[PDB]
């Protein structure tokens, strides 16, 4: 069931083939011995929310295309 | 000089031809025409951006790889300046 | 991924590791970089896209009048969303339905918020997403090797499916 | 607020160069404002990553948030000067003392000038159409007048920045 705390998994994906200035020390497993070495997925749990700026921009931006009929 | 406020102008385009809702934000001379349904609206506010919005904007952009649909690619992997 | 769900960073051996539990691994990692880095565009044009198809939804009746209205709006999409690409990155549907989907429905119609609307809020996103998945742009712009990910596109679109059953 | 209607709007468009047409262009412009601004400035952070490094000076929610607001501030005086066709007011109000701001704060000078260049590109093809999306219908016709007055803007603002 939901559980109304509007909290969802935020995913980021680190493709950081070739990056040589983050030092990768988050993940702390085994190393490949390959590509993956470079490559990093994150997962976090947090509360979405949405700033009354993007709310207002986005308004803003409806009321400037509400389609015309003809 | 710029003021150091951050306002800028925010212009909102209004062409809702076939729209049956009456406004009356505009008090001036009447068209008799499609001008009575469009309308031009101007304001000069502080553009903001919450912590949060950056947050999460951040986020969208820290894979440094992905882009829209059919655009040219410029990602590195390096310093460039 | 689970213990997340009930910061987690999977790289090097336990990404090797992941890669070979999932079909398609890779294409189905450059599948999730493109809607969540995307995010706030899918998020919005579904919504902005609602509305301009429905203005009502912003009059004073409409149930997205005020900023506060809007943002839980936005917020919602973007809940779905990410549900959806969860699904996609763990190649299956379980958290979304229980977490995401599981008592929704009677929540928006205890609030009054639209079946419409969110029908086609969802729709807009979804046409989104496998657009982005079956993407045909020439290789100079497209992001990823250029490829069939057909597979993948079906797989999102029945997730997306997953969210309109449960709230119609 | 200020609201330019009925016969006040028939005076504005007689007044500028192809005015309906130029309503279009601007709408392809601000209806776009927040994908316009996310696509310049995460394409200047793709090319540069550094920008975002813990030294860079996008890292931190306080500088990118100001980031973001500046390339939409610069955006909006580009529309303006596309509404009133000219370029007084963004010169004026938004580039007039920019350029030592940006010195004396250490905002990258090629990271505003790749970020304007992505706005320019951006809103070119909106203007024309030509973007992926096509969520503003117009009647057919040629826009490249428009399209190379609002570049014209654009390169103004990369002058003064450069
Ligand atoms: C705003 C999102 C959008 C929708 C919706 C749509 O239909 N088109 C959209 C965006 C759009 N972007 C461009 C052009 C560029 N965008 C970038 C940045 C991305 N490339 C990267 O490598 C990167 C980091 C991984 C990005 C983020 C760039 C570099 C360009 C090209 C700029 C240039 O100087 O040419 C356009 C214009 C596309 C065209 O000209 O046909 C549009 C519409
Ligand atoms: C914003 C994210 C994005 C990027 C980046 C990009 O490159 N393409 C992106 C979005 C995208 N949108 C669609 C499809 C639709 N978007 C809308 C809403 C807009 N249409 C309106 O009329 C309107 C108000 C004036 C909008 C806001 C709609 C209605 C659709 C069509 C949905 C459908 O039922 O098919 C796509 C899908 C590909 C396409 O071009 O249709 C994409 C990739
Ligand atoms: C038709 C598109 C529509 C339906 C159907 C509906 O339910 N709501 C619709 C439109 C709508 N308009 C607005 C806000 C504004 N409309 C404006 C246009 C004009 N103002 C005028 O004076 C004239 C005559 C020259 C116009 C053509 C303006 C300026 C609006 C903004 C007012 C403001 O600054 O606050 C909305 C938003 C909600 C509302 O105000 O009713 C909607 C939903
Ligand atoms: C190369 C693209 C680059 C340059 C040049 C630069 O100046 N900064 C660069 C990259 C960069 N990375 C990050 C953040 C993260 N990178 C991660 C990748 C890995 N972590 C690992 O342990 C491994 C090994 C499997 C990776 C491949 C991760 C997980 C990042 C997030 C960290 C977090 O959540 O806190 C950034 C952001 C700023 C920073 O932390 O360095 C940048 C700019
Ligand atoms: C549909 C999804 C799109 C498409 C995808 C596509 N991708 C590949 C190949 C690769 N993709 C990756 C991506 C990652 N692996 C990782 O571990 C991570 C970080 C978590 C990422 C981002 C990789 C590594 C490959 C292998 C090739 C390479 O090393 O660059 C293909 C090629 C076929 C394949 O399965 O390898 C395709 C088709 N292509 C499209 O056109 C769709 C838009
Ligand atoms: C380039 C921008 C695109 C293009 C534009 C184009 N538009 C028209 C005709 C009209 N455009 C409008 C727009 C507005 N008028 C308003 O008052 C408002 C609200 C403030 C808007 C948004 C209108 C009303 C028309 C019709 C005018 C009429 O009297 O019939 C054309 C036709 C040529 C012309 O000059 O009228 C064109 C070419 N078309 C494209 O294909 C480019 C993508
Ligand atoms: C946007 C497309 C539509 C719309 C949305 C809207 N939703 C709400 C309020 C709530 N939404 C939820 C949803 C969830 N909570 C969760 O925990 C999860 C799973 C992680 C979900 C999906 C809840 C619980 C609420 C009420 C409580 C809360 O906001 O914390 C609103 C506000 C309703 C109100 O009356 O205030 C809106 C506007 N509205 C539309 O019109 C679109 C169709
Ligand atoms: C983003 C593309 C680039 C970048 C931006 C950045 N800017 C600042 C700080 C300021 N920007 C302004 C600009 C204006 N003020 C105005 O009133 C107007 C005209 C209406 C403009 C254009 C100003 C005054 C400031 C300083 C004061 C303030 O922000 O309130 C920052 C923060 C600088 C800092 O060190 O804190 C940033 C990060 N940075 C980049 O890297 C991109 C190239």
């Amino acid at each position: 069931a939901i559980k109304k705390d509007q909290k969802a998994p935020v995913v980021t994906i680190f493709d950081a083939r070739g990056c040589k200035d983050h030092s990768n020390k988050e993940y702390t497993g085994a190393k490949a011995g390959g590509m993956e070495d470079d490559q990093c997925v994150k997962l976090t749990m947090e509360t979405i929310k949405v700033g009354d700026d993007v709310a207002a921009k986005v308004l803003g931006e409806c009321l400037s295309e509400l389609k015309s009929r003809k | 000089a710029i003021k150091k406020d951050q306002k800028a102008p925010i212009i909102t385009i209004f062409d809702n031809r076939g729209c049956e809702v009456k406004k009356n934000n505009y008090s001036g001379a009447k068209a008799n025409g499609m001008e009575d349904d469009q309308c031009v609206k101007l304001t000069m506010e502080t553009i903001t951006v919450s912590e949060t919005t950056a947050a999460k904007k951040l986020q969208e952009f820290i894979g440094l790889k992905a882009t829209a649909i059919n655009v040219p690619q410029i990602s590195g992997v390096t310093k460039k300046y | 991924f689970s213990r997340v769900v009930t910061a987690a960073y999977v790289g090097g051996a336990d990404l090797q590791a992941l890669k070979k539990f999932v079909s398609e691994g890779n294409k189905r990692l450059d599948a999730v970089n493109a809607i969540v880095s995307n995010a706030s565009c899918i998020v919005s044009d579904a919504v902005s896209g609602m509305i301009c198809e429905n203005p009502a939804l912003i009059s004073p009746s409409g149930n997205c009048y005020t900023n506060r209205r809007m943002a839980a709006c936005l917020r919602d999409a973007e809940i779905i969303l990410r549900y959806v690409s969860y699904s996609l990155l763990s190649g299956d549907s379980s958290v979304l339905e229980d977490r995401c989907l599981s008592g929704l429905k009677e929540t928006y119609s205890s609030l009054g918020v639209p079946t419409a609307g969110n029908l086609r809020a969802v729709g807009i996103m979804k046409a989104t997403c496998v657009a982005f998945i079956n993407n045909t742009s020439q290789q100079k712009k497209l992001s990823t090797p250029a490829g069939d990910c057909s597979a993948l596109a079906s797989e999102v679109a029945g997730y997306f499916d997953k969210v309109s059953a449960a709230l119609a």
